[PDB]
RNA sequence: CAUCGGUUCUGGCGGGGGGAUAAAGGCCCAGGGAAUGUGGCUCCUCCGGGAGUGUUAUAGCCCUGGGUGUAAUACCCUCGC
RNA sequence: AACGCGACGAUACUACCCGCACGUUGUAGACGUAUAAGAAUAGGCUCCGGCCUCGUAUCCUAGCAGGCGAUUCCUCCGCCGGCCUCGAAGUGGCCGUCGGUAAUUCGCGUAUUGCAAUUUAGACACGCGCGGGAUCAAAUCCUUUGCAGACGACUUAGAUGUG
């Protein structure tokens, strides 16, 4: 859902006389910016603990960048989405180069295939498949095969949309 | 983008609505358009849907007097394309009428358009637009099934035109071959300084 | 036409010459907003800057204009002043001598410029 | 059916303003009525929600169960 | 003899006025310049002088040819169409007619 | 799901000569020559091994993968047709009125022509013209049997179906009136 | 079993296949992500043909006939550079007709008005000899 | 046309700051590991290539720590021309 | 189709045709208003060697809006005539004469439109002209007919006859 960045958001309850050192809660949140990241932090924290924004504070917001954005990786995402019936689990896999790109591909795929919006999807886990034996979806298993080489038949050539007329009928073989 | 005196378009392999939209925009911009071979135009979707749509068009007729005011249903592919273009132009104004006077549509390639350059529009070509596996049809088949009477005459005139074009093509091949031998012969007489300067300039 | 710039005057005016024997443009004033500067540059070595400044004097061209207009208004050519002709020759002798060294430059200056089909002024290099 | 050779009267998708306004008002009245019947509805409703659980095709479900069991033992030892 | 042309201008077509869907404003005109297909190409011809040349009936001051003068102000859209302002608004009948975009005033 | 690669194999015997150009299959054999236009299905042909034709689809869906089986069976049936041929034996049975079948070969059209007479005593004379390449004979070994032979399975089976459909009883009980011409045996000539 | 199959033969995307991007630079596929994107690295010494390592969409790339032979999958920039200088990808690209067309395009767009005039004059001078040769050819045969 | 003032649209360039003092990445150093197992060895063969073995060999990859390094670049903010 | 088209016959009159002689004549709008293979797109082109993303191409493009005289070249263009050819709404090829013609180089002229002001320049159609060649026609009212008809309209007949 947009150019997403992963943030660690650490927050806590406001210190009182009973608890001078309240517990810190850290979450990894995919959001377009820090305001949305803090909003999602307060939402997920209201879903789990007796802390809201008026009674708590944000200790830290940091950006978690990808360690190796130049390495092709397989990601398994376990998610829960809310439909007309209720909340359902989905396990999906994406062959991307970063967790953020995997999450954008996830959001586009769920919007395309199940009409699920950003407001109705909970990202529960995003993990890296260390071995290719952990890959379970056949559309990624056909990509992790040995000596994968394929042609590209029927490639429509890119002709400028401002050039209306051409004197040669284009070919679709390059 | 280039302004031309007249643009001759080959209707073969083109989609009706996309070609009509592009042609109508050119006509209202002020460009003379001549579209030929309207029987070879393409409509996406398989033939029964186009037949259904044209029969639904034929169903509509004025009740009290069918000789006036009613939808006049034309069975020619050229005037089917003309109807598609006319729906995309404000034809009830003087500007739209004058835009429509800049358009000519024909079945086949009548003379002297047979000896003129015919261009194609890549934004409306069926092979470049439709996904492989999708079905399509031709406007000429629909026209023949709804009442066009000159499918065979246009056809026979097209094999005559193609035979004459084949003879022209053998002549053009001979001319190109003699031009190549002339260039190879003249490469040994032109000044090497001139040749090097042209090669450095990009020619 | 293609001319040779000699001196930049004030308020956007330029002093140019053809040379006259090359393409027919004499010593003249133009405006800098109505010219295109071609990347080629003719050497001015041998051309006398004192006479360039004498032509670049403010009343070199506009003087006696009412006199030729009143004298000429069978049609007859307006006579070129001897000062103009002598300065024209004296400036353009060394200019033609410099131009004839570079190949095809005399023919390039004698020829006129015109836009052709496909010629896009926003993509050209001059 | 001989639809292709002889089509029938078309079904118009061009809705009327009367129909649009009436449909909108009936929809709003239905929403209010279902809210009233929801407030008056005597069917039992569980406070807790039956959680769907963890998918079987998640490859690290065993490691996640290890983590949950370890944290449970740690919490029991702390308590 | 010389076998060349004498064109020192770029061709253009007068498309329409500045308008919404319904309301048109004749004070500003839209011109499609030949070969200009984007805003970066239109930026070269911002500020150039554009002339609409037409022919009248009565010969006035030695000619039957009239000129409406104007100039290019700003690009329009993304496809190289430019906006122009003239001394008098161009005729509505000239939608699709030809105009001359000259190369002056020059920054080259 | 869009499958990256799917392939099928067709073995070719030594007598069979296969020429494929622009999805136009021409199969040559001891018995004759067959030709078919498979340009309506996106298939890439190759020679993966000496005497094996390889069918492949790249980036196709499940339907595009499944169509290769139809292509494989069609080309295999063409090979079987040019090698061994196809033969449909049909029987015509009657209750009271004997059915008269006369087989000729119209030479100007170059095709066989089957003429059926005296079906349920009807005075009409039914006539079926066969597809080119289909040879019809009256079997001398058995009683009231036609034999349709050819290299094209579609042509032979369609001609047999046309013979079976042209002799159909109307406005009568099919439990009581059992007459007609029926396809008895389907097999190969060799 | 005479089998005569004349079919299309596309170029294939694979580890070692050299791509030509829209800006004119070159890259090599080091790992295939999916059927629409690849991971590529252009470690060329020439700045014009160089491409930083990263994701290349296959829509914005062209399949060159140059394939680096025996290149491991996922090899880093040092290994791809070693294979590049070992195989001589730059020289084969210069021999490729695509780069000749691109070089002709740069030579045509880098012309000034004096250059265009000289091109016209020398082209007429060459055209004189070509016209004489064509007239001689048509007269003889 | 030139030099200005008010408003505004658009293009380029030179700096500064921040984050994991970006993350990467290149080149070195020290360990560890695996296969979509490189070389080698073995077995099948249509001898075109497959199958098995094992950790770099006649390819390489991944993980961890250190140096160049206060590296560059992206992004955000900002000073000007 | 009474604002679709074709063939044919006769065409008085300034009416018809040819040549140049020009338009305060008209044109949804000349400015190089240049460019014929067909066919396929999970395949094509070729000169048979190879080539194919790419029309970002090819042709043409210099001279008082383009002169005069040479040096030089046998290239390109145009008008006529002959022979063929072109019917989808009909036009190109070859040959021959004539005229023009920087592919190379040079001389003489360009000014003064004064620092920009459409570069009045093309095509088609129309009119007024002269100077020549060609041809001497019909329709309608009226009388009549009844194959027709409210009236118009329609079928006929009216010039020497088979009236």
């Amino acid at each position: 859902m947009g150019r997403l960045q992963e943030y660690q958001v650490i927050g806590r309850h406001l210190p009182t006389e009973a608890n001078p050192n309240p517990a810190l809660y850290r979450m990894r949140i995919f959001a377009p910016n820090e305001v949305v990241a803090k909003s999602r932090f307060w939402y997920f924290l209201r879903g789990l603990k007796k802390v809201k924004k008026a009674t708590g504070e944000i200790v830290s917001v940091n950006v978690i960048s990808e360690k190796h954005p130049l390495k092709v990786k397989n990601f398994g995402i376990w998610l829960r989405y809310d439909s007309r019936s209720g909340t359902h689990n989905m396990y999906k896999e994406y062959r991307e180069t970063s967790r953020v790109a995997a999450v954008e591909a996830m959001y586009a795929d769920m919007a395309a295939r199940h009409r699920a919006r950003f407001r109705s999807i909970h990202i529960l886990k995003v993990v890296e498949l260390e071995k290719t034996e952990d890959v379970k979806r056949p559309y990624i298993k056909q990509l992790v095969a040995k000596n994968l080489s394929f042609p590209l038949p029927h490639r429509v050539p890119k002709i400028s949309t401002k050039k209306i007329f051409s004197a040669k009928r284009p070919s679709t073989f390059s | 983008s280039s302004f031309e005196s007249v643009v001759v378009i080959d209707g073969k392999g083109h989609l009706l609505g996309r070609l009509a939209s592009i042609v109508a925009k050119q006509l209202l911009s002020g460009q003379k358009i001549v579209v030929v071979r309207c029987e070879a135009l393409n409509i996406s979707g398989e033939f029964f849907r186009a037949k259904l749509k044209y029969h639904a068009y034929l169903r509509k007729m004025t009740r009290y007097n069918p000789t006036r005011g009613g939808p006049f249903h034309f069975r020619a592919p050229s005037r089917i394309f003309y109807k598609a273009v006319r729906g995309m132009i404000p034809h009830k104004t003087a500007r739209g009428a004058a835009a429509l006077e800049r358009l000519k549509v024909f079945e086949g390639v009548p003379p002297p358009y047979d000896k003129k350059k015919k261009m194609v529009v890549p934004q409306a070509l069926r092979v470049l637009r439709l996904q492989p596996g999708r079905k399509y049809c031709t406007v000429g088949r629909l026209s023949h099934e709804v009442g066009w009477k000159y499918q065979d005459v246009v056809a026979r005139l097209e094999e005559r035109r193609k035979a004459k074009g084949a003879a022209y093509y053998e002549r053009k091949k001979l001319a190109a071959r003699q031009l190549s031998e002339a260039k190879k012969a003249a490469a040994a007489k032109v000044d090497p300084k001139v040749s090097e300067a042209l090669a450095a300039y990009g020619y | 036409k293609r001319v040779v710039l000699l001196k930049c005057l004030d308020q956007g005016v330029l002093l140019v010459t053809g040379p006259f024997k090359i393409n027919g443009v004499p010593l003249r004033r133009v405006n800098a907003r109505y010219v295109i500067a071609t990347s080629v540059k003719v050497d001015l070595t041998g051309v006398d800057q004192a006479k360039i400044d004498e032509v670049a004097q403010p009343k070199y061209f506009t003087a006696e204009k009412a006199k030729e207009k009143a004298s000429e208004e069978k049609p007859q050519k307006k006579p070129v002043s001897s000062t103009r002709a002598a300065d024209q020759k004296a400036i353009d002798k060394a200019l033609i001598a410099n131009i004839k060294k570079v190949d095809m430059l005399a023919s390039y200056l004698a020829s006129s410029f015109s836009l052709r089909k496909g010629d896009k002024p926003h993509l050209m290099k001059f | 059916a001989g639809t292709i050779n002889k089509p029938k009267k078309p079904t118009s998708k061009r809705k009327t303003t009367r129909l649009r306004a009436k449909i909108s008002k009936r929809a709003a009245e239905k929403k209010r009525k279902e809210r009233k019947l929801a407030r008056k509805n005597p069917e039992w409703r569980s406070k807790l929600k039956k959680d769907p659980g963890i998918p079987n095709l998640f490859p690290y479900k065993e490691r996640l169960l290890q983590q949950i069991e370890e944290e449970r033992i740690r919490r029991k030892e702390e308590l | 003899p010389s076998e060349a042309g004498h064109r020192l201008y770029v061709k253009g077509r007068h498309l329409s006025y500045q308008r919404g869907r319904r309301n048109t404003h004749p004070k500003t005109s839209l011109i499609k310049i030949e070969g200009v297909d984007d805003t970066a190409a239109a930026n070269f011809y911002l500020g150039k002088r554009v002339a609409y040349v037409y022919r009248a009936q009565k010969e006035v001051r030695g000619t039957k040819i009239r000129v409406i003068w104007g100039k290019i102000t700003r690009p329009h859209g993304n496809s190289g169409v430019v906006r122009a302002k003239f001394t008098h608004p161009l005729p509505a009948r000239s939608f699709g007619a030809s105009v001359r975009i000259m190369l002056y005033p020059s920054s080259i | 799901m869009r499958y990256i690669h799917s392939e099928e194999t067709i073995p070719v015997p030594e007598n069979v000569k296969v020429s494929i150009k622009s999805r136009l299959v021409t199969v040559e054999g001891p018995r004759g020559k067959l030709q078919k236009d498979l340009s309506h299905i996106a298939v890439n042909f190759s020679v993966v091994k000496k005497g094996v034709i390889g069918l492949e689809i790249h980036h196709g869906s499940r339907k595009d993968v499944a169509a290769l089986r139809t292509v494989r069976t069609i080309i295999n049936n063409m090979i079987i047709g040019v090698t061994k041929g196809f033969k449909y034996k049909m029987r015509y049975v009657y209750a009271h009125f004997p059915i008269n079948v006369n087989v000729e070969k119209n030479a100007e059209t170059g095709c066989y022509e089957v003429e059926i007479r005296n079906f349920i005593g009807e005075k009409i004379v039914r006539k079926v013209v066969m597809a080119p390449g289909v040879e019809v004979e009256i079997s001398k070994a058995q009683k009231d049997e036609l034999i349709l032979s050819g290299n094209s399975l579609e042509a032979v089976s369609q001609s047999a179906a046309d013979i079976q459909q042209i002799c159909k009883v109307r406005n009568k009980d099919i439990r009581k009136f059992l007459d007609g011409i029926y396809v008895s045996e389907k097999g190969n000539i060799v | 079993a005479e089998i005569n199959v004349e079919a299309t033969s596309w170029r294939r995307v694979e580890v070692g296949r050299v791509l030509k991007l829209e800006n004119g630079s070159l890259a090599a596929i080091v790992e295939i992500i999916d059927h629409k994107r690849v991971l590529a690295d252009g470690p060329s010494s020439d700045p014009k043909l160089a491409t930083p390592r990263g994701i290349v969409p296959l829509s914005r790339a062209l399949l060159t006939p140059i394939v680096i032979p025996k290149l491991p999958r996922g090899a880093r920039t040092g290994a791809v550079k070693k294979a590049w200088e070992a195989y001589g990808v730059d020289a084969k690209w210069k021999e490729t007709n695509w780069a000749k067309k691109q070089l002709q395009q740069e030579r045509r767009q880098s012309l000034t008005d004096f250059d265009r005039f000289k091109v016209m004059r020398l082209k007429k001078q060459r055209r004189f000899e070509e016209r004489k040769a064509l007239a001689k050819i048509k007269a003889a045969a």
